RNA sequence: UGUCCUACGCCGGCAGGCGCGGGUAACCCGUUGAACCCCAUUCGUGAUGGGGAUCGGGGAUUGCAAUUAUUCCCC
């Protein structure tokens, strides 16, 4: 039904749902267009790319888009099958892989945006005991708030399947300092609504 | 990816299939077809030949499927 | 919440020329 | 003289004739062993061989089918001859026969007796 | 069994009694 | 004592039926034999050349099972699928020539002619000649 | 200017009843079933607009609401002026419209001929 | 079976490449103006045995079949089954293949535009 | 003695595991001829287990759109598998049938809890008619999307999951899930 | 379910025509001979013999009138 009632993300996007994930023009055009509207939503200087962390680009689609119009970003994913296939699609921006609720582990005042492509609903519950959902929620949206110029702009896109799930992640981010609200594509609409958090520091 | 089995048989791919068919303990045009590079078409015909010289044999007929066992 | 961009005949999402295209924002707290 | 038994299943209706004879097989003019769907032949098989070929030799069965589809029409006829030899073993032939036949028969399958009922139900507004 | 079923079910059985029962022009001229 | 087609498969009596008239050389052949398709659900041409000894053949056969039926009720017999584009698929006819011109071949090898009740009806020795094809049939396949 | 392999001077000259074969299907089913009078008044009325007319220019207009009448192969020569739901078209009759009819020279339809929030705060 | 000496993979007819890897019944469809339903009734007029793969056809083959491209209508045909019998311009029996039928499209779709009818002039403004 | 389809006999086949004797209903009395069988078997709690599992794994590629009612191609599917089965492995195909389904049974997984928001999975145990069926299940999927779009026979695709699935190997898709579902049932204790 | 359902004979590969019968109805269409399925051939992992959209032409049918492709068959 749900890409989240099948697992944790590092062992359900495994080789071959990954192969067959790529093998996709609807994936596609949906990734590509959702990647213009999340670089249309942050309002960044013209002529002048801007840092930007791509967390949850996976296969890099979004990546590449950026790359297409001459803008530059690094990844972070969680899932080496699927950073292989696109390391196999011959990407210009690098990869990391980690968990991104254990803390982004870069300095802070360095990047100037963040683009977030369907990584925020993921993390709503929890696959291990060890893990607390509220706690990795608050030392992620805490890291992204530290690592964040002062004044960067952040766009996460989002499908959420209740109300509550987008309380929590409203409250988090109300709780970790983060400025900003919540912006909807078409919300009386079924196939083409989409939600889009946007955050920035003061 | 992208296939490339031959249209008709080569005088080496038809030497292994001489000294070859046999001897694979299992005989049906599909895997046939996938291990020589083949196209299914000529390894059904090729196994129609082959039991027309009667040195593999039969277990069952059918439409989509043929089956075929060693002399011992 | 995007009272003023739903169609009062239909379900859907109507477009107005005045406004760009159809949205609804809230602010966090 | 001869005994005279139907079969019956959703909509497949078959009449079979059991009489005296040399051990015929016939379903609609037609030895049992040819009935298009040659899939479901042990179905046919399925009687003859949990009595023994040797017994049947001494009664010749016919049978006609109408109605329903052809996995109906063979259970149809394969409950139809279950049936016709148990009545021809009831009346003509003394009951400890006709008491083990029942015996076995209905401790293979449950059906060759009495047969599923089960039909399509009808729509209402 | 039901009404329709237990019908055909009689007419195939009579239809059958009549075939096995089984196993010219007609007569004009009064007095031969 | 005498086998009967009921008594023997379809298939392989269908066959040999239409090999007997394709070496019999009796029959009458149209000139557009290989320009014709039989239905208008069709969609090739067939792929056996000799299809009108097999077409012969199986007519013979719905014939003999039951007679005094036509062109039309051939045509409702060889109705097939039609499939009308993006259109649910639904039932269609046979070609009426097509089995008109069969079955007056038929009735120029003095096999078939008409019944004073309805359609077409068979020579009592197109009986013996069923008969005695499947005699030679048994005896090629059930004692084989 | 041929048509079907026919010449304009001996298919004015063709008659009637021989129309059938150098047409298409829809138009000599039309023929078959009969033709009415009020497109024979029609002819009536371009022919009598063709007489008078001096003969070194092109003849009068005639206007009418018939969109749904077969061009005859004598019609090279005249102008129509046919209704479209508001106004008259007024066309020249080429050699070259023997087989269609006046409906798609009279369109009665016009064509048609048919930015994104960034948040501040 | 084994490959003849002198197998092609590739041939060129209507300056057209014709793949032979596939049936001659199919091969022949490749090229404009001839489907599936038209090469059956050609090569069964061709009288040629229709499993034959279309790289080991010889030269006699190719002519003869390329002459029945050309001028079918003297080895029976219906004459209703062709494409272009009937033209508006000069009636004559025809059947175009590769260029002549793009030729004809365009001459169909420069008349619709130069009588400014419905059909052609809708279909100047769909593109 | 009533001999699966003429050749296959019930009387050699043993169920090595403890827990499903009377869940693999296939011996003396569960011989049967042929898997069409047409008994109202699911219209009653339980009644499935007395199912022949033959006739569950023909109503098992009864499946997916196109296949529904269409079981007679089914069974000869099957019976095409059987006789690629005995022929490989030189021996009765329901040994190796109930070997792939003993060895392919998910015996710990985990259910989904959550009161507002925060959803966690506790490590729960399987029935062993669950067990069954979902072996019976994971068996369906390796055979139906293993190929799916070349030469590979449903039919030789299918005995080769089930002899895959009997030895253990890890090719077949049916264990790969099944060791998933075990291990994540570990971690979600 | 029917004076529009059609049996049958002739012509054209088919779209369809011509002629003669049955039926105001469990009587004639109609032992309502249907599709899936079954057996054999060809195809064979190929945007491919899949899928058929959108087009061009011809023919025929239905009707005062079909163009904005009424509809069908073929290419």
């Amino acid at each position: 039904r749900r890409p989240e009632h099948g697992g944790p993300p590092e062992l359900f996007y495994d080789e071959t749902e990954a192969r067959k994930y790529v093998r996709n023009s609807r994936m596609i055009d949906i990734q590509t267009r959702m990647a213009g509207r999340a670089l249309e939503l942050l309002y960044l200087p013209e002529n002048k790319p801007c840092y930007l962390l791509d967390i949850g680009c996976g296969t890099g689609l979004s990546g590449s888009y950026l790359s297409d119009e001459g803008h530059y970003w690094v990844g972070l994913d969680i899932s080496p099958a699927m950073l292989d296939e696109a390391v196999d699609r011959e990407i210009e921006g690098d990869l990391l892989l980690g968990d991104m609720g254990q803390g982004i582990p870069f300095k802070p005042g360095t990047f100037d945006g963040c683009i977030s492509i369907s990584a925020v609903q993921w993390l709503c519950n929890a696959n291990k005991k060890s893990e607390n959902p509220a706690k990795r929620l608050y030392c992620f949206f805490a890291s992204l708030f530290s690592v964040l110029v002062r004044g960067s702009r952040a766009v996460l896109q989002l499908y959420p399947e209740n109300s509550e799930q987008l309380e929590l992640i409203t409250t988090q981010a109300t709780k970790a300092g983060f400025s900003g609200g919540m912006v909807v594509d078409y919300p009386n609409s079924a196939k083409a609504k989409k939600f889009y958090l946007c955050l920035f520091s003061g | 990816d992208k296939l490339n089995n031959l249209v008709l048989f080569d005088k080496a791919t038809y030497d292994k299939l001489c000294k070859e068919v046999p001897n694979y303990k299992l005989i049906t045009p599909a895997v046939v077809s996938e291990r020589l590079k083949i196209r299914g078409s000529l390894a059904r015909a090729a196994l129609q030949e082959l039991l027309s010289k009667g040195l593999i044999k039969l277990v069952s007929k059918h439409r989509a499927q043929v089956i075929y066992t060693r002399n011992t | 919440p995007g009272a003023e961009y739903k169609a009062k005949k239909a379900k859907g999402d109507v477009k107005k020329k005045g406004r760009p295209d159809p949205y609804a924002y809230i602010p966090l707290n | 003289q001869s005994v005279q038994v139907f079969g019956r299943k959703k909509t497949a209706t078959a009449v079979a004739h059991c009489k005296r004879g040399n051990g015929l097989i016939k379903v609609n003019g037609r030895p049992l062993e040819m009935i298009e769907p040659r899939t479901l032949q042990y179905k046919l098989l399925e009687p003859v061989l949990l009595l023994g070929k040797e017994r049947f030799a001494g009664v010749d069965i016919r049978v006609r089918v109408k109605g329903g589809g052809h996995v109906a029409q063979i259970y149809a006829i394969r409950q139809s001859i279950s049936k016709a030899l148990v009545a021809y073993y009831q009346k003509y032939v003394d009951e400890a026969s006709k008491k083990e036949i029942k015996d076995i028969l209905i401790q293979y399958d449950r059906t060759l007796l009495v047969a599923d009922p089960r039909r399509c139900e009808s729509k209402k507004f | 069994v039901g009404p329709r079923l237990s019908r055909r079910i009689l007419q195939q059985a009579r239809q059958q009694q009549e075939e096995l029962e089984a196993e010219r022009e007609r007569t004009t001229r009064l007095g031969p | 004592p005498g086998v009967t087609v009921k008594d023997v498969n379809q298939q392989e009596f269908v066959r040999a039926l239409a090999a007997f008239l394709k070496k019999s050389g009796k029959l009458k052949v149209p000139e557009w034999v290989d320009t014709v398709k039989l239905a208008k659900h069709k969609e090739l041409a067939p792929y056996d050349e000799n299809w009108f000894y097999t077409r012969a053949a199986s007519t013979a056969r719905h014939l003999y099972l039951r007679g005094g039926a036509g062109v039309g009720s051939m045509t409702k017999i060889y109705g097939g699928r039609q499939r009308n584009g993006v259109m649910p698929s639904h039932f269609s006819r046979g070609s009426k020539s097509v089995a008109r011109r069969v079955l007056q071949a038929l009735e120029g090898l003095k096999m078939v002619e008409k019944d004073q009740d309805g359609g077409r009806k068979l020579t009592p020795q197109g009986q013996r000649d069923l008969d005695r094809i499947a005699g030679q049939v048994a005896a090629a396949n059930k004692k084989h | 200017f041929t048509y079907r392999g026919v010449d304009l001077d001996q298919l004015l000259d063709m008659s009637y009843e021989q129309l059938m074969q150098l047409y298409s299907a829809r138009q000599r089913r039309r023929l078959n079933r009969g033709l009415r009078r009020k497109q024979h008044s029609l002819l009536k009325r371009l022919r009598k607009a063709k007489k008078e007319a001096p003969p070194m220019e092109k003849p009068e207009v005639v206007k009418t609401h018939l969109r749904d009448m077969i061009i005859l192969p004598e019609m090279v020569g005249s102008m129509v002026g046919v209704y479209n739901g508001k106004t008259f078209n007024q066309v020249e009759i080429k050699p070259e419209m023997i087989g269609h009819y006046l409906g798609e020279f009279s369109i009665t339809y016009k064509p048609v001929k048919h930015s994104r929030f960034i948040p501040l705060k | 079976l084994v490959i003849p000496e002198k197998f092609q993979h590739i041939l060129r007819v209507l300056n057209t490449n014709i793949d032979g890897r596939r049936k001659i019944a199919f091969a022949i469809t490749a090229i404009k103006g001839v489907g599936r339903r038209y090469a059956h009734v050609v090569l069964r007029k061709a009288d040629i045995d229709l499993t034959k793969r279309a790289g080991e056809l010889t030269e006699d083959e190719v002519e003869r079949v390329i002459t029945i491209m050309q001028n079918p209508r003297q080895y029976k045909i219906p004459d209703w089954f062709l494409n272009r019998q009937k033209d508006v311009k000069d009636g004559k029996y025809s059947q175009v293949l590769a260029n002549g039928l793009d030729n004809k499209l365009r001459e169909d779709l420069e008349r619709l535009k130069k009588i400014r009818a419905h059909r052609g002039l809708r279909h100047f403004w769909g593109l | 003695d009533i001999k699966l389809f003429g050749k296959w006999s019930t009387d050699d086949v043993q169920i090595n595991d403890i827990s499903l004797q009377d869940y693999i209903a296939v011996k003396e009395k569960y011989a049967k001829y042929l898997p069409h069988s047409a008994g109202r078997y699911a219209a009653k709690r339980f009644r499935k287990a007395q199912c022949p599992i033959v006739e569950r794994l023909t109503n098992s590629m009864m499946m997916h759109g196109r296949n529904n009612g269409k079981k007679l191609m089914t069974v000869r599917i099957v019976k095409h598998a059987f006789e690629i089965i005995h022929l490989l492995t030189g021996e009765n195909p329901l040994q190796v049938l109930v070997n792939a389904i003993i060895n392919s049974g998910p015996r710990e997984d985990s259910t989904r809890i959550g009161r507002a928001g925060t959803v966690r999975r506790q490590a729960v145990d399987v029935s062993p008619l669950r067990r069954v069926n979902q072996a019976i299940w994971l068996l369906c999927t390796g055979a139906r999307e293993a190929a799916f779009r070349n030469i590979k026979t449903i039919a030789e695709c299918l005995a080769d999951e089930l002899i895959n699935a009997a030895k253990g190997s890890s090719n077949s898709y049916a264990i790969k899930k099944k060791d998933e579902l075990e291990r994540v049932a570990k971690s979600n204790r």
